[PDB]
């Protein structure tokens, strides 16, 4: 019935949260020594350009070896998880400072900073900030300045404990007032109704995978959008850090620009990374690179054949099953995986005869199929056709073709051409996927979604054949049917 | 409009000017056949064309190869490598480098000239440096030479003057099925003659980190790669290295285990088998104390490096001379000058100084660094592209045996089967004249062959020819039969051949070339069709028009019912021949989980390109979600977001009896939905910012 | 193919341009004098020191430019920093020169500094990667594009632009053009234009200006606002002086309270301030931007202009001249935009751009610094705030448009070497037809970046010694007949 | 058939060639639009469509056949005509010459390689186009899922006009004819031509599913399409595939951008109160550029209907004939989260108050996706 949004209660979060809590109040980046363990927590560092010979590891990467799974490190009180699958969760989390009431859902303050804001005067930072500074004279717009003066005759006291204590009332006089002039009626009924999961007293900071910092032998590389995530995280942290205790004003101002960085943080966060052409709902959401696929050139397969098999280059059969093959030698001829792994690379760019049999067995055992199902795809795909749901049922003998060879039947469907045209190949890993990629099997595109009862222009011959045609069916080889009859 | 009249010359078309018949071809198919000519790799089998517009001339003038710049003087000839028969001998010399003096000049200004035996513009395709034979066995210390002397060049400059851009190719104009979607149906014998030839190099570290393994040698000699002159073995593995471990010594160091190579653990680098190494430099760091290198593994490291020192450290001495002798009055070129400071980066330091370290490109050089360069022949067999010199493009589809290919009466075999259909859809006419005209004036030498009594395939010998010679009535005749066949073909060329001074000689050299090679310039006033319609009405000089024979896709001997003509056309191979493939059952990840991209270090690290292809972008995602369903859609991304459902994948395939036949690949009782990483870092993102996406009750 | 038939073919055959075949780059860069052995590429470097020597305090002069020793070459390359002596290995095809200063007969520190070296077929290697370098068609002198004269000078460059506005002259309302220039950039970094009128007033007075170069005695024909101006009834130039005086007086009618004030000069350079950016700060402020603007004209912009036939000496004179004679190409251009003929093949402009800004701005540090006394060792720390050891080449491979990454299969040099030309427009990163595409470039050789034939040069160009594109006679005619039938 | 190739060569060029009518269509012409193009262009007509003519000739049989075509073959045999510069604009003087004989001479030579300059262009702008408007069509269609076989028995009509531009676009339509019986457009029914007749429309149909249809009120086009295809799909694929087509092979680049204003509602869909008097103005606008049948133009129509704007019901009204319609970009945006995660700007309904509120709401294909494949 569709998908809606929710509003989580931060603190019930944090009582769930299972291990131990690291808060970013309780450290002074001042003694390096804590900056340290700081940044042990916050950065997933790299430490040059070297790929990873590990597969688990603890926090403090102790214990690099698997079948230490599961144990908890002594260092950093860490279990040993296995990489790549690593759960993600909050990093460390945000206390309540001294003299604070509470702290604030960062929802809430995205979205009162999209009405509040302005380019002469903003209202959340004047509600909230006693050292927010402003100049009536200096306004330049009549609505702008005509909204100030009824919030300064009002009479509301600046301070973020009032702010939060006194919530109701502002918030409804800046509906009354025409602050918020859009969505008055829907706004008030969001507040109304989840006011109370708007105040919590923990906020999460993002998981250590999303802050990455690697450095090179030209320096340390860092994401500028996440900067406002470090520099809200920092600001908490220098409210215990002061050698001279803050007064409560004081405190609940820095607690407010460190409550309006993060809010900056995820509108930015998500308008500059989640949101976008490479973004992760576009790119990884609703697409992959899978395992599993090939790609290469395309030729045709003239030669009589049936419309829906397909032949692939030696090089990229012996690559694409290199763990089927795996299986019929270690049963076949009692190799060790060692043994079959160094087989099958070694005869990747030349032909063996006992790699060439394993092949066609591979091929007749996946009756009653005629061959192992994929499907191919050739972009832009736009109808379907740009789609097809074929069958592998020979690997070339020869090692010079790198091409996988096609029906001439369904080249029109995919307006496929010889001309530097790579497609992308599939194995389908079981039988359940290739029922499913049956609905579309070539012949699915034969009949025409333009006009009823009718096929459509994609079963056409290509020219060379019909020249032929053409030259024997209507050939002269007989007398007219008058002189036939005398 | 005159026909028969042409106004253009060579000096307004630019490169269209190496084509005869630029009139009769479209706009659209002119401009591809002047981007195709920069787009074609050498081949082996390189000839001068039938039809030559004079152009080619020209073309001929301006190649990279190796020549003396100015007026100059040898002074020091040296070698990289000591070919002899010593301890530590090379097979062959592969760079030598000469130090010449321009002494026609003020300031007598000192350069280098280096001598390789291969030249690479391209990132995969080069040619052979083909040494002038004379001139190479001249150079000597204190010899003086000219100004734009050549001492090598590739074999497609002729010594004729003429240049080899293609092969003629017989075409018969057909349509086969193997012609379907401009492909073209090729003869084995004709792709032999076709073979470019491909250039490349391989560079491996190693010291602090890793050691390399024996992979060229037994059990009594340690050969971490090929020499010199040898080729690479049957797997393709040039190198490979394994890290530094001590602790496993009784286990990965012994005399067996440095000789098999473990593909999941070991690092290797893998190039064409069967390719011949050429070429080898190797870089040292002298200044480490101890030595991480393991003893006995760098054999074949010293004995090359020591070499290549005592190169650099010769030429390092001779400018050391030379600026004693000149001082503040000598002066060197802008070459000199950089290999010099070539030749200190590669000697070691004094002592009282701190060492180098050196780099490449922001990477640093470990202990050692060797880079080798082979070079390989490459058979074209499907999938390689062609084009004549009119535009019309093709790919290789099928590949015929010689004896299966079309066979005419005249005893005439068909290298390539092409489609004539498309040439009235692209109006590239320029096809038709060279085929037709060509099929003429190879008709007409093989009619005086056998007229002389030779035999009209096979290439005659000098006793057979002088012979033919000995009559001179038959002479004179054959000579006014090829004049009668220019005035029609070729006005301008048959002016200048009335006056020919030796006519037997020409009659000579058809015989034995078998062709009469034709002059046709761009502005030669000619009336086309006018000339064809003589030929076809003529007695003397019409081709042979008859039917042809071939073994169809059945296996059956036929022949064809229409009569075909056969003839000529230049053939060009193009680049791009597909060899970057990629196929990968299982791919690395990065920290995240997801599959990751491939660079350069790991390119050549597996026989093949092994990445991760993205075959499912979002509008893929979008077609699929209506026609195959959402539900399937999901477990098919599933199966790679979350790596341990692909762990589960490959599980399935490795336990099964049949692992083509699976019935089901992932569990989904045991590994539910739900353990995709990107949705992960979406709804964590979401929830720390306070909103999450819900089903609605 | 027989013998004498090669001969009679290459007989019948012209020739190509050999400088255009082996590299024009080549021809430009690495050409020696042989009387001094010294290449083009550093010649040119003299040639930007000596126009900006009116800039340098007296007593500090160039002393011309030395070419470094391999084993200087090699010791500056690996020099010491943090204990660490950092040597790239990459090939490269680079030399080194070393450039001399000196302070009152004392030498200074000399500053290597790193050039390239190009080989045949316009071939350059730079840090292990290969290159093409081609030359650009440019135009000669100005350039017109849409209501705008572009002209470029070495340390500037200015467009010229028009607007109408309207005065009262006899009690009759007019229409006139106003030439206008940004020629201050806070000015862009801000309604009023600069209007070159107003440049006029701001240097001499305004019956100074209008006696000196209209030879107009203008007092106090009436003109008037829509004050007076009178003129005797016995110009163009001088009604372009009239509606730009009154463009700059409508808008700001305060300040001229009294006539007489107009024939000053200060009141001038605080409106014109007060326009780009307190009066005390801004009269002081253009005085030094009007002795700046008064040395701009270089001697090598003025020979530039000298071929297309201007003759101008003082900046104050190329002003007169765009008012006077190349004022109708603001609204009327007789030059055809789609021409190839009166261009030149330009390769140091672009190439040594870089090394040319630093140039520029080591002269504007001596104006911005005029009436100090100079010591040695405030000279040498300029100097090395300056010129640095990869100044030139620091940006080849980043955004130089005529440079581009070689890929060529096979050993011809002409297919896509030598024959490459880049035009003006993608210098740094079409039209319709013309007859002057056949004879100067390839106009059926279609790229997709130039798909009209003007991205090849063709070979059998004729080029004069400076780069300048020159016709051919002997297919004149041929080439005019089809210009008459495009247009027709 | 082996025996049987066809084959080409110089001698089947000089059989066409040497025909005497065909000489004579390139002698004594008026070199003007008039005297090329109609007349001598005319002459060549008839000769290569004479019966009796060119018997085995390999060209012409292709010809007959369809393996050939007129226009390139008439720029070879007669003469070439007018070509335009790369700014459309046409040359004072024609090309006098076909490609067979050749073009030798300058100037128009020259002016023959501009149509080699107009054939390459900014396709890749194009495809950028079209590519982004296939992709938004697609999303929004999806809403409308399945199709269901049967009758609804609905007695809710829809009177259209039928002319002589969109008969062939009503092709298996059923309509109600006299006394009270449905029969379908079989495309030749000449005499309802300029008539009102009832039809089974999409806007009356009562199919219990929210998102589906019958058979019957989407027309016999729905026979074609396989079982279980999101019905939405394939009429946003069916008019962006000729649209497509079109734009990279008035321009057509500003009937794509017509069509995509008039849905969209930035003279549009909006402006109309009724789904039925709307139909007709679009039906004539697709039909009057490309070929497109009313049943894809009903769903395009319907996908962008909803039932109540005051109340903020944004789901498909059902019947269609009781809704109004919405804008594309807030329909995108508060149908449903998962298909909004999908378009743009996906920080914007995180944000939008409306979004947290339990409503009705109907589903999108993506929606799966969105929650990695829970249920
Ligand atoms: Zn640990
Ligand atoms: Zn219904």
């Amino acid at each position: 019935m569709g998908l809606y949004a929710k509003v989580v209660d931060h603190n019930e979060v944090h009582d769930q949260f299972t291990g131990k809590r690291i808060y970013a109040n309780d450290y002074n980046t001042s003694n390096s020594d804590e900056k340290e363990e700081f940044d042990r927590h916050f950065y997933s560092h790299f430490q040059d350009s070297e790929a990873i010979e590990s597969s688990v590891s603890c926090d403090c990467r102790a214990i690099e070896d698997a079948h230490k799974l599961g144990v908890i490190c002594d260092i950093c009180n860490t279990p040993v998880v296995n990489t790549s699958s690593r759960p993600i969760e909050p990093s460390m989390w945000v206390r309540t400072p001294k003299h604070v009431r509470s702290l604030i859902n960062p929802r809430l303050i995205i979205m009162l900073t999209g009405y509040l804001v302005t380019k002469e005067f903003d209202f959340l930072a004047y509600l909230t900030d006693t050292s927010y500074r402003y100049d009536v004279e200096s306004i330049g717009s009549k609505e702008t300045r005509r909204k100030v003066d009824r919030l300064l005759h009002r009479g509301f006291e600046r301070g973020l404990n009032h702010f939060i204590d006194n919530f109701n009332e502002i918030f409804q006089f800046l509906l009354d007032a025409n602050i918020i002039s859009n969505n008055k009626s829907e706004f008030a009924q969001f507040v109304a109704q989840n006011k109370d999961k708007l105040f919590p007293k923990y906020l999460p900071v993002p998981s250590k995978l999303c802050f990455v910092a690697e450095s090179t032998t030209s320096g340390t590389y860092l994401d500028k959008p996440i900067e406002a995530a470090i520099d809200a995280t920092l600001t908490f942290a220098s409210i215990d850090a002061s050698s001279v205790p803050l007064s409560p004003i004081k405190a609940q101002n820095r607690t407010m620009r460190g409550l309006r960085l993060y809010g900056q943080f995820y509108e930015i966060y998500a308008k500059s990374r989640i949101a976008q052409k490479p973004g992760l709902a576009r790119r990884h959401m609703f697409g992959a690179r899978l395992n599993a696929t090939a790609r290469a050139v395309i030729t045709s397969i003239s030669d009589p054949h049936d419309y829906d098999e397909l032949h692939i280059p030696w090089g990229v059969g012996c690559q694409l099953l290199k763990y089927h093959l795996t299986n019929k030698l270690k049963a076949k001829f009692n190799m060790t995986t060692r043994e079959a792994f160094s087989f099958v690379y070694e005869n990747v760019l030349q032909y063996n005869q006992i790699i060439a049999d394993l092949f066609k067995e591979l091929i007749a055992e996946a009756a009653p199929y005629k061959g192992m199902g994929c499907t191919f795809h050739r972009n832009p795909t736009l109808q379907r056709g740009s789609t097809q749901q074929f069958f592998i049922t020979k690997v070339k003998d020869d090692i010079n073709d790198n091409s996988i060879s096609m029906s001439v039947l369904c080249l029109k469907a995919p307006n496929a051409d010889f001309d530097g045209d790579q497609l992308n190949l599939t194995l389908m890993p079981d039988v359940y996927l290739t029922k499913a990629t049956e609905r579309i099997a070539p012949h699915t595109w034969v009949l025409s979604i333009d006009e009823p009862h009718e096929i459509s222009g994609n079963l056409e011959l290509q020219g060379p054949v019909v020249e032929t045609i053409i030259n024997w069916a209507h050939e002269k080889y007989l007398p007219p049917l008058e002189e036939w009859l005398k | 409009s005159q026909l028969g009249r042409r106004e253009i010359d060579l000096t307004l078309l630019g490169h269209t000017g190496l084509d005869p018949w630029y009139g009769t071809t479209s706009s659209a198919r002119g401009a591809m056949f002047v981007t195709h000519i920069g787009q074609a790799p050498e081949v082996n089998g390189n000839e001068s064309r039938y039809f030559l517009t004079g152009a080619e001339l020209e073309y001929a003038k301006y190649t990279h190869d190796v020549r003396f710049p100015e007026d100059c003087r040898v002074l020091h000839v040296l070698r990289k490598y000591p070919t002899g028969i010593g301890k530590d001998s090379i097979r062959s010399n592969p760079v030598t480098t000469i130090i010449y003096e321009n002494y026609f000049d003020k300031y007598k200004t000192i350069g280098v000239l280096h001598v390789p035996e291969y030249m690479s513009h391209h990132q995969d395709f080069g040619y052979e440096l083909v040494k002038n034979r004379e001139v190479w066995e001249t150079i000597a210390p204190n010899e003086m030479f000219s100004k734009d002397t050549v001492i090598a060049q590739s074999g497609a400059v002729k010594k004729d003057g003429t240049l080899g851009m293609g092969v003629n190719a017989n075409v018969v104009f057909l349509s086969a099925a193997g012609t379907i979607e401009d492909g073209f149906v090729a003869n084995k014998n004709f792709l032999k003659r076709m073979m470019p030839t491909s250039y490349s190099t391989a560079v491996a570290n190693a010291g602090r980190k890793a050691f390399f393994l024996n992979m060229y040698g037994d059990d009594k000699i340690y050969k971490p790669f090929p020499d010199i002159g040898d080729v690479i073995r049957p797997d393709g593995v040039i190198f490979a290295i394994r890290d530094h471990d001590d602790d496993l010594a009784p286990a990965e160091m012994t005399p067996r285990a440095l000789r098999t190579l473990d593909r999941t653990f070991d690092r290797a680098v893998i190039g064409t088998p069967g390719a011949k190494v050429i070429d080898i430099d190797i870089w040292r760091d002298e200044r480490v104390n101890p030595s991480p290198t393991p003893t006995g593994m760098d054999a074949q490291l010293v004995k090359y490096h020591t070499h290549l020192s005592s190169y650099y450290r010769e030429l390092l001495k001779i400018y050391r001379g030379l600026l004693a002798r000149r001082k503040d009055d000598l002066h060197i070129t802008e070459e000199f000058e950089r290999l010099i400071v070539t030749a200190q980066m590669f000697l070691p330091q004094p002592d009282n100084v701190r060492k180098l370290s050196r780099f490449y490109r922001l990477d640093p050089l470990d202990e050692w660094r060797v880079e080798v360069t082979y070079k390989a022949q490459k058979m074209p067999a499907g999938a390689f592209k062609m084009t004549d010199f009119h535009g019309g493009k093709g790919v290789i589809c099928k590949v015929m045996e010689d004896e299966d290919m079309p066979i005419d009466e005249n005893g005439n075999r068909a290298d390539l089967i092409i489609f004539g259909g498309s040439t009235m859809r692209r109006s590239n006419y320029g096809r038709i004249y060279e085929h037709g005209f060509g099929a003429a004036a190879r008709d007409l030498a093989q009619r005086l062959r056998v007229e002389a009594g030779l035999d009209r395939h096979a290439k005659p010998t000098q006793q057979q020819l002088n012979s033919v010679m000995g009559n001179t009535q038959w002479v004179d005749y054959a000579f006014k039969e090829l004049l009668g066949f220019y005035e029609i073909i070729a006005p301008t060329m048959h002016s200048k051949m009335m006056e020919h001074p030796n006519p037997a000689e020409h009659v000579k050299t058809v015989l034995m070339d078998g062709f009469p090679y034709i002059y046709a310039p761009v502005d030669d006033p000619v009336d086309l069709m006018a000339a064809v319609n003589k030929l076809i009405n003529s007695d003397k000089y019409r081709p042979h028009y008859g039917k042809v024979s071939y073994r169809d896709q059945a296996g059956k001997w036929v022949t064809t019912k229409d009569n075909v003509l056969m003839g000529p056309l230049y053939m060009m191979l193009l680049e791009k021949i597909g060899e970057d493939w990629s196929a990968a059952a299982s791919v690395k990840t990065q920290p995240f989980g997801l599959p990751s991209k491939l660079n350069n270090a790991d390119r050549a690290s597996t026989p093949g390109r092994e990445t991760a292809i993205r075959s499912f972008g979002e509008s893929e995602t979008r077609s699929y979600n209506c026609t195959v369903g959402p539900g399937p859609t999901a477990e098919i991304l599933d199966q790679t977001n979350n790596p341990l459902a692909h762990a589960a994948v490959i599980e399935s395939w490795l336990t099964a009896e049949k692992p083509s036949s699976v019935p089901v690949a992932v569990d989904r009782e045991k590994i539910p939905f739900g353990g995709s990483r990107p949705v992960a870092m979406f709804d964590h993102l979401l929830e720390c910012s306070g909103i999450a996406l819900e089903y609605a009750p | 193919p027989d013998p004498f038939l090669i001969e009679k073919i290459r007989e019948n055959t012209p020739c190509m341009n050999p400088t255009l075949a082996n590299g024009i780059t080549v021809e430009h860069t690495m050409t020696r004098d042989p009387n001094t052995g010294v290449n083009m590429t550093r010649r040119y470097i003299d040639s930007l020191f000596d126009i900006s020597s009116v800039l340098f305090p007296d007593g500090f002069k160039y002393e011309g430019n030395r070419a470094c020793t391999p084993l200087k070459h090699f010791e500056e390359i690996t020099r010491e920093y943090n204990a660490k002596r950092i040597a790239n290995i990459a090939p490269t095809d680079m030399y080194m020169i070393d450039l001399m200063f000196s302070y009152k007969g004392e030498m200074l520190y000399p500053r290597p500094m790193l050039l390239p070296a190009f080989k045949r077929g316009n071939m350059v290697t730079i840090n292990g990667a290969k290159y093409i370098g081609s030359p650009v068609l440019t135009d000669v002198g100005f350039s017109v594009l849409n209501d705008s004269i572009f002209i470029p000078f070495r340390r500037t460059k200015l467009t010229f632009k028009q607007t109408d506005h309207h005065y009262m002259c006899n009690g009759q309302r007019k229409i006139m053009y106003v030439i206008w220039s940004q020629i201050h950039n806070e000015m862009a970094k801000r309604h009023i234009e600069s209007c070159l009128a107003h440049y006029f007033f701001c240097q001499f007075g305004v019956t100074q200006t209008f006696k000196q170069w209209a030879n107009v005695d203008v007092k106090c024909n009436i003109y008037s606002s829509a004050m007076v101006l009178v003129i005797p009834r016995h110009s163009i130039f001088a009604t372009r002086l009239i509606a730009g005086f009154w463009y700059v007086v409508d808008a700001f009618p305060m300040r001229f309270t009294r006539p007489e004030y107009v024939d000053s000069t200060n009141l001038w350079r605080v409106i014109l301030g007060h326009m780009v950016f307190h009066q005390g700060k801004v009269e002081e402020n253009i005085d030094s931007h009007l002795h700046s603007f008064c040395n701009s004209l270089d001697e090598m912009t003025i020979e530039e202009l000298k071929t297309v036939g201007v003759n101008v000496s003082t900046i104050w004179e190329l002003l007169y001249e765009i008012m006077t004679s190349l004022a109708h190409h603001l609204y009327a251009t007789d030059i055809d935009e789609t021409s190839m003929y009166g261009k030149r093949l330009t390769v140091l402009h672009y190439l040594m751009s870089e090394f040319n800004y630093a140039v520029s701005m080591f002269g504007y540090m001596f104006q911005s610094r005029r009436d100090r006394e100079w010591t040695v060792q405030e000279l040498n720390e300029g100097l090395k705030r300056s010129f640095k050891l990869q100044t030139a080449i620091k940006r080849l491979t980043v955004d130089h448009g005529e440079l581009d990454t070689m890929s060529n299969p096979n050993s011809s040099m002409l297919i896509k070497g030598t024959s490459i030309l880049v035009t003006q427009d993608r210098a740094k990163t079409s039209r319709i037809i013309h007859a002057s595409i056949a004879e100067v470039g390839q106009y059926k050789n279609q790229p997709k970046n130039n798909p009209d034939g003007r991205g090849r040069l063709n070979m059998y160009t004729k080029v004069g010694p400076t780069g300048l594109v020159e016709r051919r006679e002997e297919v004149r005619e041929i080439i005019d007949n089809a210009q008459l039938m495009f247009r027709a | 058939l082996s025996e049987y190739l066809a084959t080409l060569s110089m001698f089947d060029i000089a059989e066409v060639y040497n025909h005497p009518k065909v000489r004579e269509a390139n002698h004594n012409i008026e070199p003007t639009t008039y005297g090329i193009e109609k007349i001598s262009y005319g002459k060549v007509k008839e000769v290569f469509n004479d019966p009796t003519q060119f018997i085995g000739n390999s060209i012409i049989e292709g010809l007959r056949s369809g393996t050939q075509k007129t226009e390139q073959l008439l720029q070879a045999f007669a003469w070439r005509g007018f070509p335009t510069d790369i700014n459309s604009d046409i040359f004072k003087y024609p090309v006098t010459t076909g490609y067979i004989d050749g073009i030798w001479n300058l100037y128009e030579n020259m002016i023959e390689s501009r149509s080699g300059t107009k054939a390459l262009l900014y396709n890749k702008e194009l495809l950028r186009v079209t590519e982004y408007f296939n992709r938004k069509s697609q999303l929004i269609a999806q809403y409308v899922q399945r199709l269901h076989p049967g009758d609804c028995k609905t007695t809710i009509l829809a009177e259209y006009p039928v002319t002589k531009l969109t008969l062939k676009a009503f092709k298996g339509k059923y309509y109600q004819k006299e006394d009270g019986k449905l029969d379908w457009i079989r495309g030749n029914e000449t005499h309802l031509i300029g008539t009102k007749q009832k039809f089974r429309s999409v806007f009356g149909c009562n199919h219990p599913d929210s998102q589906g249809i019958c058979m019957t009120c989407y027309g016999r086009l729905g026979i074609n399409i396989p079982k279980g295809t999101n019905i939405g799909q394939v009429a946003a694929v069916s008019m962006g595939d000729k649209i497509t087509s079109a734009v990279l092979s008035v321009n057509m680049y500003e009937v794509m951008k017509r069509f995509q204003s008039f849905l969209h509602s930035g003279t549009y869909l909006k402006n109309y109160k009724s789904p039925i008097e709307a139909l007709p103005v679009f039906a004539t606008m697709a039909n009057e550029k490309i070929s497109l049948n009313i049943s894809h133009c009903e769903i395009l129509i319907y996908a962008m209907m909803i039932r109540s704007a005051q109340y903020r019901d944004y789901r498909l009204p059902k019947p269609g004939i009781n809704g109004q319609f919405e804008k594309y970009n807030r329909l995108m945006q508060c149908r449903s989260l998962g298909g909004a995660m999908a378009f743009e700007k996906q920080h914007e309904p995180l944000n939008n108050p409306g979004s947290f509120l339990n409503k009705m709401r109907n589903d999108h294909p993506y929606d799966l996706l969105v929650k990695g494949g829970k249920l």
